């Protein structure tokens, strides 16, 4: 009823949003700052989790017809554009550290193409990390008077190690880098006169820094309440506290919800750059 | 958005002692340096204590600074007649963390000597 008409209308709205904002970055794609190619790059990497909401749609619709293959992928896209976000911006945020602290930058002055090819390597880890979701999803009947619905399938030994696996790398290597990033980036910015030496070479350094830390702002208030449920879960299933089979209704519709919000922060990101920075 | 308060100049017998004192008021986050002109800089002082003087000064001016009160102070001793002119304060300020450095000039005074 509702649930199709708004993924709907966040599919019509991230797709505007993200084309735009791709196109504009790319029609001047002769020579771009590393800022904007990792935006870039976190733009295009969420294009594709926009392209799967209609599957979601008709599978809230009726139910899931669509086959194995198409739910491999929406799977996978799910699981990482996360994995593609942290990383872009665990790096965007050591390139602020570079420049702000240390002021020895090296990916404009030094190789041509650093920055591409470690966008590449951010992908090709997304893409290994990926592949536990890529041979454990299938379309399984379930045999639940026509309920064909997506799902993992497991044999419940490594279920626990997969999900601790997932959380440790994707919440607390980008967490940690980005914590101390940004710790010290503050602590030398308010701290100094001028940095480099100018008036118009550090109001624009402030500038982006200002972008960078709002932009990684919305992604952490956005991508941190669904960790913090699958890390009850995974606490729930080490046999820790709070197991009485009473908040299984709990977790699955927070699990739910905080899918919901991963999904709208693909719209959340255009609009942000828009009125921000103009 | 920076109101800088200046006192101390007025009628006095030559061969004594002044003091200037300028301060600043408004919304800033923080202040990073501060002096006194008349085209040319007499006295600066920084946020770290070190002080620099002009040419035309050998050292007889004395410069302070309040960073609790946001307050500099410049005496002056064994004033001439050629002093008499106008004294301009000046304060570099940040009004907030991610805004550019630009500094304010004063209202000014007026000194005179015999
Ligand atoms: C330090 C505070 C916080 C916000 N911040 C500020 N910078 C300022 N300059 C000011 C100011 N008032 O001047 N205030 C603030 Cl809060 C810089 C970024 N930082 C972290 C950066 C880390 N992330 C956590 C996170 C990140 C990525 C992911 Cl995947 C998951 C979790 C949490 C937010
Ligand atoms: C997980 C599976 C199903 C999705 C397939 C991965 C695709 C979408 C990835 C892998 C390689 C990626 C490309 C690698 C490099 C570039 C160059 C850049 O200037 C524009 C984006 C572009 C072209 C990337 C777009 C996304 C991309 C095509």
């Amino acid at each position: 009823a509702f649930l199709p008409a708004l993924y709907s209308l966040l599919f019509l709205l991230g797709l505007l949003g993200n084309g735009a904002v791709a196109a504009v970055l790319l029609s001047r794609r002769t020579a771009l700052s590393s800022t904007d190619t990792f935006l870039l790059h976190l733009a295009v990497a969420d294009t594709l989790l926009v392209l799967t909401l209609p599957l979601w749609a008709v599978d809230a619709a009726v139910q899931w017809v669509f086959g194995s293959g198409l739910c491999k992928v929406a799977g996978a896209l799910f699981n990482i554009n996360f994995y593609a976000g942290a990383l872009l911006l665990a790096c965007i945020s050591f390139d602020r550290y570079l420049n702000i602290v240390h002021a020895t930058q090296l990916y404009r002055r030094g190789p041509p193409a650093r920055v591409t090819l470690t966008c590449l390597a951010v992908w090709g880890l997304c893409l290994l990390f990926a592949l536990p979701d890529f041979i454990f999803l299938s379309a399984h009947h379930d045999e639940r008077l026509n309920a064909t619905h997506c799902q993992y399938n497991f044999p419940q030994v490594g279920r626990t190690a997969l999900r601790v696996l997932q959380l440790v790398a994707g919440f607390l290597l980008p967490l940690l880098v980005m914590a101390y990033c940004y710790a010290h980036i503050l602590a030398r910015l308010k701290s100094v006169r001028l940095l480099s030496g100018s008036r118009e070479k550090d109001r624009n350094l402030r500038r982006i820094t200002r972008l960078v830390v709002v932009v990684v702002v919305a992604f952490a208030l956005c991508w941190t309440p669904y960790h913090l449920v699958v890390l009850v879960d995974i606490l729930m299933d080490l046999g820790a506290l709070a197991r009485n089979c009473g908040r299984e209704s709990r977790v699955d519709v927070a699990k739910s919800v905080t899918s919901g919000l991963g999904y709208m922060h693909c719209c959340l990101n255009p609009l942000l750059y828009a009125f921000v920075g103009v | 958005q920076v109101q800088l308060q200046e006192s101390g100049g007025g009628l006095v017998q030559a061969g004594e002692s002044l003091r200037l004192s300028c301060a600043a008021s408004g919304t800033i986050f923080r202040l990073y340096d501060m002096g006194w002109y008349r085209r040319e800089l007499v006295a600066s002082i920084t946020s770290g204590g070190s002080t620099k003087y002009g040419d035309s000064v050998k050292g007889r001016f004395t410069i302070s600074r309040d960073n609790a009160k946001n307050t500099v102070y410049l005496q002056m001793s064994s004033l001439k007649p050629e002093d008499t002119a106008v004294y301009y304060c000046n304060a570099e300020y940040r009004t907030g963390i991610w805004e550019e450095l630009l500094d304010g000039w004063g209202q000014g005074t007026q000194v005179t000597v015999s």
